[PDB]
């Protein structure tokens, strides 16, 4: 319940900067 | 605080239809509109396009006379 | 298809990765989609439909 | 009376960039720009407009860099401390007609020829206006007279305008070879005009059909979430003592 | 190298307006000024200064007018639009030597004669510097050599300076039959320099001894107040029942 | 100080007229003595004591 | 009868205070 | 949470006092108070800043000085 949740919550938080951020072309 | 005698009953926010109330007893709705405000809409309306037509009325019987 | 589904009622971390992909995804396809209807109304008024494009003198 | 002082009203024409899902007519404003190089520019100045805005609007960049490069701009100092000429850039601006505006009052008889760079703007249906007053000298109606260096236009309030008429049949040579028309002059110059005033207009049409859309889709939601939260206080059944 | 990279430091002198309660020599203002306008305004501008600010303070209003008038300013667009040239009136700021920044430096070798108004400001020990450096022209130490069109200043950071030597003796006639000494000369130039930077000095210090002084009496009342509100808490006598 | 307690302190209508008539005058009293030290201390470098004052040719 | 007497006192503090800010020595 | 407390507790009115006599009251002893219990920590204050300052400057006369021919 720990574990689990800081890791969907860290997925959450990469997709919204990649949301927010578009780093598309810099995924070189 | 108020003293309050009163009995409520409720039901669940899931176990009914949300919309659909909207477009329920629609020709109550239009004739309660309607038949309660006709006099508060005439009184706003008619000051207004009574003022709005006198005003072009007078600007076109001023505009003819100054004509030759 | 269940997978996916239980995990987004469920927990609300996923479900809110749920929404951001929905706002990326949705937000681009009504923007390919307007701007496929506005070349569709607008047909020859481009800059690239100028026939002397390119010719000055 | 106070007919000639508003002047004429100007009809409403059917612009091509007319509409909530439009464009300019890009092939149309890059001929009324070559209207405005031969015509309009001698006495009218467009000081917001810069070469390099015609980039991917009516030009390429060779073509605007070759047109900038075709003009005298001041420049300098130079290490000496002189002023110079060079040619112009994509990023200088429209050339001035006159030095200042009093050069250009003295040289069209008292009057100031205004900037047209946001004309179709600053006047009250700008974009049907300025079509008018270019298509509508005729001769005054009787009874009126028209002192010497004026000229009768209906649209112009008061009637007397200091301009002359200068969009005449074969005026410009038009590298598209549509004909070079009174009329076809003065609705591709006001269609430069229109973009030069507007230039973001395409943009900003884009992003509100796109953001209407959506929220309006977010009014649908909003008016579900409202009504689902008020469902258990609406559909509740209260029991008083009361009666009257 | 070491020491020559931040120069020779200046000595403290005693300017006459120095002191809580003194003021500007005004005479040695105006003796100043003409060392200004006959020596340093050929290659130095006040731009900052107008010739209304020296009446009052160095010169009668009909002094200054006349002053001004001297000088040719460009003006205008006129009515046919061609700038012109007028006398100088009191509004008007004290001529420029150049036109530009880039002929200032084609004239010096390829110095820029900084703008003077405020450059008793401009530099550490601001009043003394300018002295040392003006009168500080010697023979450069040994096995020091200077570039042709340098001139040795050990004041100067790095001892080379463009500048050359101009408080020579009797460069300047006084009004008044002061020996134009270079020493003398310098003091007035300092003096009226001085000034151009803190033309408000004057009336500042005024203001700092009215006010200090006051706010002194406040001081002394203030402490009455806290001591008669709170004499009742620190005289009070308070018994308890704890000992240890 | 009972006998002037007894005319300005009664009131604070008075009192504080008293105030403000005391920083009007106490401020214009300061403010020429100011100017009379100001005066001493610089004796022959005023404006006014230019001798070439308005004969500038 | 105090508070017309308060009044007035308060005018004349009112007056008092309307010269002292605004000094208008050379105007009268 | 207000505290119980019992004490009686003496008080004169200030127009009943001296107010500003007791400044210069006892100023010797006040001199003293304040050097004997803080000198440590004026010590702890000053050394440091006096000790760096002039330890700077003694490196840049020397250091001046060997760099002269
Ligand atoms: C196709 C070319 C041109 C266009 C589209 C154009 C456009 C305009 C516009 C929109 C106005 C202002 C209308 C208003 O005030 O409501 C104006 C005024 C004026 N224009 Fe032009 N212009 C052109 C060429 C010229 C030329 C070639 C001259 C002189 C030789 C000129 C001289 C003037 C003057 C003097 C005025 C002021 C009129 C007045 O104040 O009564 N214009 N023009
Ligand atoms: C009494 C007359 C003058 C005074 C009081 C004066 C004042 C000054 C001052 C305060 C500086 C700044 C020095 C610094 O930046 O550390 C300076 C620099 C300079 N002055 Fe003027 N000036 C005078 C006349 C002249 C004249 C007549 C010339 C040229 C013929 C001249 C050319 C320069 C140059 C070139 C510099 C810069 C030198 C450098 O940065 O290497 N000055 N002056």
């Amino acid at each position: 319940i720990d574990i689990q949740a800081a890791a969907g919550w860290g997925i959450a938080a990469a997709a919204g900067a990649i949301w927010v951020v578009q780093p598309f072309g810099w995924i070189k | 605080p108020v003293k309050l005698k009163a009995v409520v009953y409720a039901l669940s926010p899931f176990q009914q239809k949300i919309m659909t109330g909207l477009w329920k007893d629609l020709p109550e709705k239009i004739h309660h509109k309607v038949s309660e405000n006709w006099i508060s809409a005439t009184l706003l309306v008619t000051p207004v396009v009574g003022t709005y037509w006198y005003a072009q009325y007078f600007k076109e019987q001023e505009k003819l006379e100054h004509r030759f | 298809f269940e997978g996916f589904y239980k995990l987004i009622m469920r927990r609300n971390s996923v479900y809110v990765t749920f929404i951001i992909a929905g706002a990326f995804f949705g937000e681009r396809a009504v923007d390919y989609g307007v701007h496929k209807l506005w070349e569709r109304n607008n047909v020859g008024k481009r800059y690239e439909d100028i026939s002397v494009l390119g010719q000055r003198p | 009376a106070d007919e000639a002082e508003h002047g004429l009203e100007c009809p409403n024409y059917p612009w091509p960039h007319e509409g909530i899902l439009s464009s300019y007519d890009h092939a149309s404003i890059r001929r009324g720009h070559q209207v405005y190089q031969q015509v309009c520019a001698s006495c009218h100045s467009m000081s917001l407009i810069s070469y390099r805005d015609l980039v991917g609007v009516a030009y390429t960049e060779e073509e605007a860099k070759a047109m900038a490069a075709e003009i005298e701009v001041v420049d300098g100092p130079n290490d000496e401390g002189e002023m110079f000429t060079r040619p112009g850039k994509l990023s200088d601006r429209l050339p001035e007609p006159y030095s200042n505006e009093s050069a250009a009052r003295f040289a069209n008889g008292g009057a100031y020829p205004p900037d047209l760079s946001l004309v179709t703007k600053a006047r009250h249906n700008g974009q049907n206006y300025v079509f008018a007053l270019l298509t509508g000298y005729r001769d005054p109606p009787a009874g009126i007279s028209i002192r010497e260096g004026l000229h009768y236009n209906p649209y112009f309030p008061g009637g007397a305008i200091a301009m002359p008429k200068m969009l005449n049949d074969e005026a410009v040579e038009y590298e598209d070879g549509t004909p070079a028309t009174e009329a076809q002059m003065g609705k591709d110059v006001v269609s430069f005009l229109s973009w030069a005033a507007e230039p973001e207009m395409e943009e900003r049409k884009l992003m509100g059909f796109k953001w209407i859309f959506l929220l309006s889709l977010a009014l649908l939601q909003a008016a579900y979430y409202r009504r689902l939260k008020w469902s258990v206080l609406k559909s509740r059944k209260l029991v008083l003592d009361v009666v009257n």
